[PDB]
């Protein structure tokens, strides 16, 4: 046995292309649309819960994941690759930051750590790149609210708003017309729901849409009282009911 | 480095004209506490060898398992496992002696004194000693612990040198062994009345005697002894 | 065309070795079905003993992973047992480290993560199996979680796997469309097994004897498999109404 | 600590006091020293509490994994796993463990594993600091194939005396009964056993 | 032999109204022998100040280590580290040497640049944080400092009053310790100005 | 240090004093000894203070990751198993003696764990140099089916026994109450029976009392533009 | 194509061609069988006498594992020996930890997992043997057969090698004509016959019969080779049936 | 080894180091040079455990010479002293620490300043106008504290050094067989052959 | 076995070229142009972001210009993710040096270290090289202001003015035409922006498509200041130099 693939599986072609990264991006293109919009007092990330079967309980499949109390993530592309990246992202937030500084990492640095992991799968021996693009929304004290995209290459870019996957080209054009620097969180959620409806074929409701926000601190979700400085997580996943309420005002 | 915990006392043995005899009591001491009263310290290997073990009992049980594994291993891909390529006493001893010396050389000894008694393929008597240090020696009579100090003198009165061996019958040898066990019972505070005795003879093979007792004891003279002066 | 031999991306962004591992899944030509009751989770699987020289008691694709978790496998038996042994080891280690029994969904996720690794690391091939884990979880209740060679997993109200999964799936879909509940509203596991067998008969259009089926039942604090005579009693009850 | 296990007609019963001391201070007066490593394989622990707990947890893990693969383990198998840990790690352990279990084929069995990591199969076994005071009593009063009630009395009376003389032993007398009928826990309080 | 008292020296830190003060003696010695009267024990990384008493080689090593780490912190975070964060970094760094520790008694002092809140903290040689509101002491005359601080200290002292209080706490504590003295420095720290004062004291 | 844990009707309460010492010297007069492993699993530590803090945070960190991985709220038995196996591995060299208490989907729990890795179950426990003083109170007043209010009272009384009678313990009483189906309520400085009396004299100096050799501005700002 | 050039590669069918090619090596080997009797198992194998220079009864093929398990295989003999060596390590470690000798189903999986491991990587070649093995444990007699893929099942009778079809047909008759069961001594006789009958596929060269057995009554649950008079009696019985 | 002294004057650093090598009962040598040139304008004297002193000194010398060749540049005395300190600070927590105390006398050609660094085997570094290791400071520092001036000439430094050595020869029990004196300035390193 | 799938990233062609290095250089030729110009009183770094969007958050974005320490910065051309791996290593090297010698790392020593790391990937390990070219802008008290470049081969050279990425041939000719030795930073700023404006593949050069930095002794007295230009500051300098 032993892993005898100690050589790169991603290499430069004569034209300068890194084929495997391009092909990973193609897999992301086939993936279900997900988007992110940044407001003045929050960030919203959203995607469609494309249920593989009606017998499947799609609530048990979380496309939108909490990374830290103030950072959340959504993806387009290969689900299983995303799931393991979430596990690694959650851990690295502790091992390379919280266990050192006694606090959770700022969005940009956690993104940087996730980006590094994805870069290494692009150069390390005997592995393929991750077939996902991530959208990571978060808040921290000194940088405020932010939204980042991370690609299979490990490249990451900050966005005011963006979309990835299936109908990203049309969705991004839709977002360009609607986005301004004076949006409140509820306005961003409204735009998110509007944008997401265009790429969704079938049912469009709280059970088929997954949506989360990075907004105000939620002391009700902290689980304990007594420490004034601890005010609760800014990440909050919207319920099926909360989504449907906003679909009537749509 | 360790210390023995549960321990077995003397193993005694001698050669006679047609084979060897070996004996050891059935006690497992826990310091001065006579804790376990049914411990078999003579372990036969095949029908030609008996390994007698004193000292640490946990290590004895480990050695017992090594010997059991040695028999299994010898039988592998061996059509003559019950004939020409059966385990000899000399093979069993040399293996143990290797292990004992290796273990002491790693400063982690098997805390035992061992006597391998048996009869070789050609009928020759085999009797050799090995202990926790890897020290080995052979003699017409061999004994461990207290037996070395009390049994050997008595057994050497029967077989004092090599030329006494052919003159010594199995009856005389067994009688001498049994008497020595009685003497040890009188004088060793970590001995028991119950013991096992094994005879390996080139003609009659391996005779294993269990549940033997020290008998014909002299105690009557104690009644006359009064005070300390 | 070495992109078809190892788990790297094809120009279409596909992993062919993963796709071919899905095809190996149906090599046994066996169909399995899992459903949830009120207090139990039942899994049934076709049993085919094509050779008379076989000992039929050793022919099985249902595994007792832990006391609480059962697993049925769709795929070749070597890969099935590979996954079974690992799942057992993972479930035991979990209990030792964290002081409580490994939940069915957590085991499914763990085995799915392992599978995902085989789709990303070139030296390891995917296992050509689909793993359906069942239990009555102490927090979530009756549970069905299924894993595949892609490293995908999800919970199910009910599920079916095999060559004729679609027929069974649609049959189950239609029943739950009527009842409008996520489970079989039945008290005893015996009747939930009868439901499972009845609907497999309807979907496949075949009758079963006691030796044609294999049944696993999960209740609170234990998973167990039924004997041929237990299944016979089940088949008699089905025929008598 | 005073611990014992006794085989009888219908199976085996484990017994223990409940006192855990740090020097002369009783750190826990209601300790449970009867530990479950499998459904009908339990053990009595003496020596280092950290060591015996660590060992027992590892054994429980091993027997759980054994069961998943090979079905219910024998009491002998459980004793062997205990022994392997105790013997191989003798330099770093202070553990005296009695293993008791019920098979249907073998019925009640008792194995004692003292400090060195040796194994001894016995009709009954006593261990812990308090056992020293009841070697005489237990040897005189033990009979094979006792009834459940007789064995409960034998253990109750024995541990009563061990508790009476040993300062390291005390509290309640806990007992676990292992038979074909199942697993029964018993407890006996000072006001009961002190007047015996 | 005792590593924490070979070289000698002391650090003290105090909070005041919208300000913090940190002070140290200047002595480095080899037991009885005075070796240097210019061995400063207070360092700073941006606006966060760190005093370190104990074994002098470790004092130097830790200063270099925390300069190292706070420089990388700044490059990645794009901002200067804060006293609360740095305190956790010191604690983490010390505890990672749990079974081969730096023989030091570090003291953090500074003002949070965003909240404006004065902050001080102390540590034992393996990282246990003492986050006192009033004062932190460290070194071979820590007993003497505790005695001085406990009686001399009152809350909400103005910067120039706090200077006198901390100075007198250090000086008189140092004069009752053989291994402390030979000069002293006092930092008065406000949100965007820091003043450093060398004190005149007896040189025995 | 005095630390106690007390089970009650619908949960568990943990309490501690607030004195941390260096030998006979009081390092901190208002130390926080009640640590959070997770939102509803808290523990109090005696022994080497940094070993108690470090082992809490490490297991607390891993408990959080475990909770995220399994999509389940952390259990006290998990924290316990992880703590004891970590401590046992280090053979008592990590001098952490903890009382671990909490609520989880399984119910309410109370455990003690000692540096070598042995754990114990109980309805009432005490730890630290004032444990004997505390346990005297617990053994005198504990009963089955205590209410929340009774348990808080008993816990704080046990800590007070340590405060007054143990020289290793002092200052204030911290309490944390973990009730089933509720947020854990951390009550920092629940009792404050040791406020220092006003001093006889103000020791504020006249300005210019201290002799100064040199003054200088310290550049804390970065390298400037232009 | 090219899917068959590397082990552990799934073809578009979902097949591992390298494992299927290993089966060809097995099919090329001599005939070996196993018969499960009332209280034990019997193993027999065809040994082709390539030349007169071969010393009779010396090149023993059947192998013992521990003291209660017998193993016989067809195909590449060295591969079979390698598997048995592993089996012996597995059995030793099991007994070391658990005291009791390894149960036959437990042992079967140990071999099965090891063989299956050699279908997971391209850095190893699959085993070129099918192994028939078994013995007596606490739950009675067990007979197994293990293929290059790692697949194994329990059997009433088993056969592999060049004359497997012939052997299987003979085994199937025994199963039908004896639902109550076969005695150990009967199984030895029948094993001799079946090897003799299966030798028609290898009729060019003459052969040597080798039989072993584990039986609760006949061998005390230990694996033993059938020797001397009992072997000759089985050879006579076999020779009588072919004529 | 025994006595090593250092004094930084106006325009140079002077290092004085004893000549005796004693192995227990006998004085094996009375002309030993306890110093190594690390670079043209940097000199290091040393004292401590036998063997380790020379091994460490030559190891440092090799490293500085390697740096000099790689970069075609002479490291400043400060940079060299920091490198040396780290090596000793690394060494003190090693399996077997270097038991070596050093004085580094260098002339910084960039700043046109002499510099004297004292480093002990723990990695305790201090920059001084004058320094010593062992018991040498106990006898000499009272004289240096009195007479030293920062504007002293090299000749005055040597005269103050003579007074220090005389006091050592009077009150020290051990015969250290005099000292070898070396001067480090802008022109490099030279040895005073009559002292 | 595994050999079948090995591309062999570290082999010579028959002409004595390193395939992967050459192909990595081809990749870099499609990256946004970066320019460095060294003047007597400072250094200029100017770089073009690749076809951006209006929704990209520019003020928090960094793809071209990175700080290695207070004295040294780099301009990147190629795979950004690859660059960040090397940048972090370089930052650590600079701090290691500072801890060891208590002096800031000389520019060339840092450049040589990174270049050696790149070289290693071309000679051993069987891994693909880093698809990155750097322009290093830095200052030390030995050589003063310095410009270097390194490419995937691990070869590095010093420059008065240099470009990397797209249209380097056109850019270098333009720089060679207008560069003079007595040039000042403000003149170099203009040259850099003019050169990008002519060589760009975009229709026009705007602030949102640029990253800009200067290393000046225009720091109050005997010290050096790094200035990573803000979006508004890039917009102002574009108006000042008369490009927009
Ligand atoms: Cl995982
Ligand atoms: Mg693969
Ligand atoms: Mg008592
Ligand atoms: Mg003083």
């Amino acid at each position: 046995m032993t892993d005898r693939y100690s050589f790169s599986l991603t290499t430069f072609s004569p034209s300068g292309k890194l084929g495997q990264i391009d092909y990973a991006l193609t897999a992301v293109k086939q993936g279900v649309t997900s988007l992110g919009i940044k407001a003045t007092n929050g960030v919203v990330i959203a995607t469609e819960k494309k249920s593989s079967s009606p017998l499947a309980m799609s609530e048990t499949l979380s496309k939108v994941s909490l990374l830290t109390p103030d950072i959340g993530a959504v993806y387009s592309g290969m689900g299983p690759d995303y799931r393991v990246l979430v596990d690694k992202s959650r851990k690295v937030a502790h091992t390379s930051y919280k266990r050192i500084y006694g606090e959770y990492p700022p969005t940009k640095l956690l993104v940087s750590e996730v980006a590094k992991i994805m870069q290494e799968a692009t150069q390390s021996g005997g592995v393929r790149p991750f077939g996902v693009s991530l959208l990571i929304a978060g808040h921290d004290e000194f940088n405020g609210f932010s939204l980042y995209q991370v690609d299979p290459s490990g490249s990451y870019f900050p966005w005011k708003a963006t979309a990835i996957g299936k109908g990203s080209v049309a969705a991004k054009t839709f977002l360009e017309k609607r986005w301004n620097d004076e949006l409140e969180l509820e306005d961003a959620i409204h735009i998110a729901l509007l944008t997401l409806k265009e790429s969704v074929e079938g049912e469009f409701n709280g059970d088929t849409i997954e949506l989360a926000i990075i907004g105000d601190e939620n002391p009700d979700l902290l689980g304990y009282t007594g420490i004034p400085t601890d005010k609760g997580p800014r990440f909050r996943k919207l319920t099926s009911q909360e989504i449907n309420d906003r679909l009537e005002a749509l | 480095t360790q210390q023995p915990i549960v321990t077995g006392t003397s193993v005694i043995s001698m050669k006679y004209d047609n084979g060897v005899i070996i004996a050891a009591d059935n006690l497992g001491s826990y310091g001065s506490l006579l804790r376990f009263n049914g411990v078999e310290r003579l372990i036969p290997v095949g029908d030609n060898t008996v390994v007698g073990i004193s000292g640490d009992i946990s290590d004895m049980q480990h050695i017992e398992r090594l010997l059991k594994d040695l028999v299994t291993e010898n039988a592998y891909d061996n059509p003559l496992a019950d004939a020409e390529e059966a385990l000899e006493p000399s093979y069993i001893f040399e293996y143990l002696a290797t292990v004992m010396y290796q273990r002491r050389s790693k400063m982690n000894p098997l805390w035992n004194a061992i006597i391998v008694a048996g009869v070789q393929s050609n009928g020759d008597q085999f009797l050799r000693y090995v202990n926790l240090l890897g020290v080995t020696y052979s003699s017409p009579t061999l004994a461990t612990g207290f037996g070395a100090h009390m049994a050997n003198p008595l057994l050497r009165k029967v077989v004092d040198r090599e030329s006494d061996i052919p003159k010594t019958t199995v009856q005389v040898a067994e009688e001498a062994i049994v008497n020595a066990m009685r003497v040890l019972y009188y004088r060793d505070a970590r001995s028991s009345r119950n013991f096992s005795l094994a005879i390996i003879d080139k003609n009659t093979g391996l005779t294993f005697k269990k549940n033997l007792q020290v008998e014909n004891m002299k105690w009557d003279f104690a009644k006359d002894i009064k005070g300390y002066g | 065309g070495y992109d078809r031999h190892i788990t790297i991306f094809s120009p279409e962004g596909r992993l062919y070795q993963v796709e071919y591992a899905f095809k190996a899944t149906n090599q046994t030509n066996i169909n399995s079905l899992a459903v949830r009751g009120k207090d139990c989770t039942v899994v049934i699987s076709q049993k085919k003993v094509p050779d008379k020289l076989l000992d039929p008691t050793t022919v099985s694709y249902i595994f007792c992973i832990s006391r609480t978790i059962g697993m049925v496998v769709n795929g070749p038996i070597p890969d099935a047992r590979n996954a079974a042994l690992r799942a057992k080891a993972e479930a035991a280690e979990f209990r030792y480290k964290y002081g409580y029994d490994m939940p069915c969904d957590v085991l499914a996720k763990r085995m799915a993560n392992l599978s995902q690794i085989y789709t990303q690391r070139a030296y390891m091939r995917p296992l050509g199996v689909i793993l359906t884990f069942v239990s009555v979880d102490e927090e979530l209740g009756p549970s069905i979680y299924k894993t595949d060679p892609a490293g995908y997993y999800v919970g199910y109200k009910a599920t079916a796997t095999g060559p004729k999964q679609q027929e069974i799936t649609t049959n189950l879909e239609n029943h739950f469309k009527k009842s409008k509940i996520d489970h079989i509203n039945e008290e005893s596991w015996e009747k939930v097994v009868e439901f499972a067998i009845t609907h497999m008969i309807d979907a496949l259009g075949t009758e079963f004897s006691k030796n044609d089926l294999e049944v696993g039942v999960a209740t609170k604090d234990k998973f167990f498999t039924l004997s041929a005579e237990n299944i016979e009693e089940r088949l008699v009850a089905i025929a008598e109404q | 600590t005073s611990i014992m296990a006794v085989t009888f007609k219908d199976g085996v019963i484990l017994g223990a006091d409940s006192r855990t001391t740090t020097g002369a201070y009783i750190a826990n007066r209601v300790t449970d020293k009867l530990t479950r490593v499998h459904d009908k394989i339990w053990c009595c622990r003496s020596g280092s509490a950290a060591d015996t707990q660590a060992i027992a947890d590892i054994v429980q893990y091993h027997l759980e994994l054994y069961t998943s693969q090979y079905g219910t383990p024998s009491t002998e198998t459980a004793a062997s796993v205990f022994k392997e840990l105790c013997y191989e790690n003798k330099d770093n352990l202070t553990a005296g463990i009695i293993v008791a279990g019920y098979d249907d084929k073998n019925k009640g069995e008792v194995y004692t594993i003292p400090l060195g990591g040796s194994v001894h199969k016995l009709p009954y076994a006593i261990a812990g600091s308090g056992s020293t005071f009841i070697y005489g009593y237990c040897d005189k009063n033990f009979r094979e194939n006792m009834s459940k009630e007789e064995t409960v009395d034998f253990i109750k009376h024995s541990l009563s005396q061990a508790i009476k003389w040993d300062g390291s032993s005390g509290g309640v007398i806990r007992m676990v009964v292992l038979t074909a009928a199942g697993v029964e826990r018993l407890i006996f309080y000072p006001d009961e056993y002190e007047q015996l | 032999s005792d590593p924490s008292s070979i070289n000698g020296g002391i650090v003290v830190a105090m909070t005041g109204k919208d300000c913090v003060a940190i002070a140290c003696d200047l002595r480095l010695g080899s037991q009885s022998l005075g070796v240097s009267n210019k061995f400063e024990k207070i360092f700073h990384y941006g606006h966060v100040f760190l005093g370190i008493t104990g074994l002098a080689t470790d004092v130097t090593t830790l200063n270099e280590m925390f300069r190292y780490k706070t420089n990388l912190y700044k490059l990645k975070e794009e901002r200067a580290i804060e006293p609360e964060t740095f305190t956790q970094l010191v604690s983490s760094s010390l505890y990672e040497r749990r079974f081969g520790p730096y023989f030091v008694g570090p003291v953090v002092a500074g003002i949070n640049s965003k909240s404006g809140k004065p902050f001080i903290a102390g540590f034992d040689l393996i990282g246990c944080i003492d986050e006192a509101k009033d004062f932190i002491v460290s070194g071979t005359a820590s007993d003497q400092l505790f005695g001085m601080c406990e009686s001399l200290y009152e809350p909400n002292l103005e910067p120039e009053d706090l200077f006198e209080t901390i100075s007198q706490a250090l000086l008189n504590a140092a004069d009752r310790d053989a291994l402390s003295g030979w000069g002293a420095v006092v930092y008065i720290i406000k949100k965007d100005e820091v003043v450093k004062r060398y004190l005149k004291m007896r040189q025995d | 240090t005095t630390i106690v844990g007390v089970k009650f009707n619908n949960g568990v309460v943990i309490a501690a004093d607030t004195r941390s010492t260096q030998g006979p010297i009081v390092a901190d007069k208002n130390c926080a000894k009640l640590h959070r492993i997770s939102p509803k699993i808290w523990c109090a530590g005696a022994g080497t203070a940094a070993d108690t803090e470090a082992v809490t945070q490490l297991i607390g960190s891993n408990i959080e990751l475990h909770s995220l991985y399994t999509s389940r709220e952390p259990r006290v038995v998990s924290a316990l198993q992880m703590l004891k196996q970590h401590l046992f591995k280090y053979q008592g060299h990590i001098g952490a003696y903890l009382i671990v208490a909490g609520v989880d989907p399984t119910g309410s729990h109370l455990f003690s764990i000692d540096a070598h890795g042995s754990t114990d179950v109980g309805y009432y426990l005490s730890l630290g140099s004032g444990s004997l003083a505390a346990m005297a109170v617990l053994e005198s007043h504990w009963k089955q089916d205590l209410t929340k209010e009774e348990a808080i009272k008993l816990a704080s009384d046990a800590i007070q026994a340590g405060i007054w009678n143990d020289l290793g313990s002092g200052s204030n009483v911290d309490v944390c109450v973990m009730e089933i189906g509720k947020d854990a309520e951390y009550l920092r400085n629940y009792l404050t029976p040791n406020v220092r009396e006003e001093k006889q004299k103000s020791y504020k100096f006249p300005r210019g009392t201290t002799a100064v050799l040199k003054e200088s501005i310290v550049n804390i700002c970065d390298i400037q533009e232009e | 194509t090219g899917y068959d050039l590397s082990n552990s590669v799934f073809s578009p069918d979902g097949r591992n061609f390298q494992v299927e090619y290993a089966v060809k090596a097995v099919e090329n080997g001599t005939t070996s069988i196993g018969i499960k009797c009332n209280d034990g198992v019997v193993f027999a194998v065809e040994k082709l006498i390539t030349s007169k220079l071969l010393v009779p009864q010396k090149n023993v093929k059947i192998q013992v594992v521990d003291r209660h398990i017998g193993c016989v295989y067809s195909g590449l003999i060295p591969d079979g020996r390698h598997l048995v060596n592993r089996g012996r390590e597995e059995a030793a470690s099991f007994k070391k930890l658990y005291k009791t000798p390894i149960p036959i189903p437990a042992f079967a999986d140990r071999l099965g997992q090891y063989v299956q491991a050699h279908t997971l990587y391209n850095s190893v070649r699959p085993f070129g043997v099918s192994t028939i093995f078994g013995g007596v444990d606490k739950n009675g007699a067990h007979l197994y057969m293990l293929e290059p893929s790692g697949s194994y099942w329990g059997y009433k009778g088993a056969a592999t090698g060049k004359g497997r079809q012939s052997a299987k047909a003979e085994l199937e008759k025994l199963v039908d004509h004896h639902p109550e069961g076969l005695s150990a001594r009967e199984a030895v006789k029948q094993a001799a016959k079946i090897i003799y009958l299966a030798h028609e596929d290898n009729k060019e060269k003459d052969f040597e019969l080798e039989i072993s057995w584990c039986s609760l009554s006949e061998t005390n649950g230990l694996h033993k080779f059938v020797k001397g008079d009992l072997l000759q009696e089985a050879i006579d019985f076999a020779q009588k049936e072919i004529n | 080894m025994d006595i090593i002294l250092g004094i930084r004057v106006q325009d140079s650093v002077i290092l004085a180091s004893s000549k005796a090598v004693t192995r227990g009962i006998s004085v094996l040598k009375d002309s030993d040079d306890k110093t190594r040139q690390l670079s043209p304008h940097t000199l290091m004297s040393f004292a401590g455990e036998a063997g380790d002193t020379v091994q460490f000194a030559e190891y440092i010398q090799a490293n500085i010479q390697l740096y000099s060749i790689r970069e075609d540049y002479e490291l400043s005395p400060q940079a060299v002293s920091s490198f040396v300190r780290q090596e000793l600070a690394k060494s003190i927590r090693s399996r077997r620490p270097y038991q070596v105390n050093v004085l580094i006398g260098g002339y910084d050609k960039k700043k046109n300043k002499p510099e004297l660094y004292q480093i002990d085997y723990l990695g305790t570094k201090v920059e001084l106008p004058y320094g010593a290791h062992g018991y040498s400071g106990f006898y000499t520092f009272s004289l240096l504290d009195h007479h030293y001036r920062p504007d002293m000439t090299t000749e005055e430094g040597l005269d103050l050094l003579k007074l220090c050595v005389q006091e050592l020869e009077k009150r020290m029990p051990m015969d250290f067989k005099g000292v070898i004196v070396k001067i480090v300035d802008k022109d490099g390193i030279r040895q005073v052959d009559d002292f | 076995g595994s050999r079948r799938y090995d591309s062999r990233t570290t082999i010579f062609s028959p002409e004595g070229r390193l395939y992967q290095v050459e192909y990595a250089l081809e990749s870099i030729s499609h990256a946004g142009t970066a320019i460095g110009i060294m003047a007597s009183d400072g250094i200029v770094l100017a770089a073009e972001r690749k076809v951006t969007s209006t929704l990209l958050e520019q003020d928090t974005s960094t793809e071209k210009l990175y700080k290695l320490n207070d004295k040294i910065a780099v301009a990147v051309a190629g795979l950004t993710a690859d660059a960040e791996i090397l940048i972090n290593t370089a930052r650590i090297h600079a701090q290691n040096y500072l801890k060891t010698y208590n002096e800031d790392i000389p520019v060339e020593i840092l450049v040589r270290r990174l270049s050696d790391i790149k070289q290693g990937y071309t000679q051993h390990g069987g891994l693909r090289p880093f698809g990155v070219s750097f322009i290093y802008a830095g200052y030390d008290d030995r050589y003063g202001y310095q410009l270097y470049t390194s490419n995937p081969s691990g070869n590095y050279t010093g420059w008065k003015a240099i470009s990397v990425g797209a249209n380097t041939s056109a850019a270098q000719t333009l720089l060679q035409m207008d560069y003079k030795d007595d040039m000042k930073v403000d003149d170099a700023i203009e040259l850099a922006l003019k050169t990008l404006s002519k060589t760009t593949d975009s229709s026009a050069l705007t602030y949102d498509r640029l990253e800009f930095a200067t290393i000046r002794k225009g720091a109050n007295d005997g010290e050096v200041y790094q200035k990573i230009f803000k979006p508004q500051e890039i917009k102002d300098i574009l108006v000042k130099t008369g490009i927009t």
